[PDB]
């Protein structure tokens, strides 16, 4: 994660005091193959939660950024475990499998993983999100795709 | 979200300013206030710049004490929805100083 | 019409973020307007689409 450190001491800032909403925003593109047909090499959509001011996920993604908390943020309706790549770019997720749309998306579980090296601020930081529900392979988000 | 679409405002804004100059006014009515976007590039760099201490030294050398033109390319790349038509989702060109 | 010369002037800085010891040098180069005078953090490129 290359944040600089006044993006992050922002990102921090409108997690906490920011008045408007702070959308999460999650992508998925697609690449394929074009020398075994079709007209669009990349299928792309995107997923937005709105993390509400003082809700409780902005609150716990904003402790994360302390780095003062092994606690996980939840963040529910994220993940769209199904989705449609058609032969366009347009890659919608499968109202079928998921009827309730948002409400049928999996919960991410979001940590905040800072790696140090025990001296200094030399923060190697990277994000790990999990299934909310993971019982096997916790490393692992299962995309499952209807090309 | 960084790429803006101009406001009737800012094509009044565009068109005033360019007003003087009569091509220009021919060029900015050929494009509607959708067509013109703003791209607001922010400033600092999204990456780190990973160069290697040796490179660094290099170029460090090189703009001191080399002989030879070091070309500053400025460089942008456009990617376009395919699925909104054309046939070409890549748009770039390149300037050289 | 002049082509280059109404490109505008860019302003180069290196930031070096070191964290006050040792040689990690967290470097990124920040560009800017020379006649930048709100929002000096954004080069509005304009796009004829």
């Amino acid at each position: 994660w290359r944040i600089s450190p006044p993006s992050r001491a922002q990102m921090k800032r409108e997690l906490y005091n920011g008045t408007a909403d702070i959308t999460l925003r999650f992508t998925w593109n697609f690449q394929r193959d074009l020398a075994k047909g079709g007209t669009v090499e990349y299928a792309n959509e995107k997923h937005m939660l709105a993390l509400a001011p003082n809700s409780t996920a902005r609150r716990q993604l904003a402790s994360l950024l302390e780095g003062t908390s092994d606690q996980s943020v939840v963040i529910p309706n994220l993940f769209p475990k199904y989705i449609r790549a058609p032969n366009g770019p347009e890659a919608n997720p499968v109202k079928q499998l998921q009827p309730n749309e948002e409400a049928d998306y999996l919960g991410v579980r979001i940590q905040l993983r800072r790696e140090q090296g025990a001296g200094a601020t030399g923060f190697l930081e990277w994000w790990v999100i999990e299934l909310q529900e993971c019982r096997t392979d916790c490393n692992l988000l299962p995309m499952v795709i209807f090309s | 979200p960084s790429i803006i679409p101009f406001t009737a405002q800012a094509y009044e804004e565009l068109s005033r300013q360019f007003d003087p100059q009569p091509l220009a006014m021919q060029f900015i009515s050929q494009y509607s206030p959708e067509d013109i976007v703003t791209a607001q590039i922010e400033g600092s760099s999204g990456a780190l710049w990973r160069i290697s201490p040796p490179s660094r030294a290099q170029m460090k050398r090189e703009l001191y004490n080399g002989t030879a033109d070091i070309t500053l390319r400025f460089t942008w790349n456009f990617q376009r929805d395919l699925a909104k038509g054309g046939t070409v989702e890549y748009a770039n060109e390149k300037h050289m100083l």
